């Protein structure tokens, strides 16, 4: 019976979120290779687009820092929340032939969408008041639906190759 | 584990709360996040809009 927060996920990318999931499950195929368009890339593109539209100082680092929080929320939640038991070969296969590039980088603009799914999941055992929490899904729905708009350019689900049995050996 | 300044919910929150007088609410409750590993299944809700929608 708890009141758990209901937060929704933009509709325009529920089909998106379906797709990677059916890439994953259904259609049997991985992500195992360091995206261009990532992450940390489309946040500062974000980021920057708020002060484009406006130059100001006040909502200048209230866009950084928030930006920041994504960030860090995406790093705590990545390879642990965000990650599907299937993903865990593709992880450690990237992460040891990069190790130098960031997951927020490698994984690409399909793997941020998860982290809103989570979120809001375990921002349920930790209930804010109503205000706080307007203001943070004030602008986490601000960039979603800027992800949404520029998501044709900004998702590439295309990049999902179908795992052969030979790399099914590092799931089983 | 190293080079981690203390926590980032005390860093971005930081502002974040003063700025909101939210200090209260993220004092008394911290982020720590014990974050373990889950398998980030798909709620069914979005897939039975997107499949079953019609």
């Amino acid at each position: 019976s708890n009141a758990e927060v209901k937060v929704k996920i933009p509709e325009e990318l529920k089909p998106w979120l379906v797709d990677d999931w059916d890439l994953i499950t259904r259609q049997k195929q991985l992500f195992y290779l360091p995206a261009k368009k990532n992450v940390d890339s489309i946040l500062e593109d974000y980021a920057n687009y708020k002060k484009s539209r406006g130059n100001t100082d006040n909502k200048e680092y209230a866009v950084n820092e928030v930006v920041a929080g994504i960030k860090e929320y995406f790093n705590v939640m990545l390879g642990t929340q965000l990650l599907y038991k299937f993903e865990r070969p593709q992880y450690a296969e990237i992460l040891a032939d990069h190790p130098d590039a960031p997951m927020s980088q490698v994984y690409g603009a399909p793997h941020l969408l998860r982290l809103f799914v989570r979120i809001g999941a375990m921002l349920a055992y930790t209930p804010l008041d109503e205000k706080s929490l307007a203001l943070l899904l004030n602008y986490l729905h601000d960039f979603l639906k800027y992800l949404a708009k520029n998501s044709a350019t900004l998702f590439s689900a295309s990049d999902y190759e179908v795992a052969p049995p030979e790399y099914h050996r590092k799931a089983v | 584990s190293n080079a981690g300044r203390q926590v980032p919910s005390k860093v971005i929150w930081d502002h974040l709360s003063t700025m909101y007088d939210m200090q209260a609410l993220h004092e008394s409750e911290i982020l720590p996040f014990p974050n373990p590993e889950r398998n980030f299944v798909l709620p069914e809700e979005i897939i039975q809009e997107v499949r079953e929608g019609k």
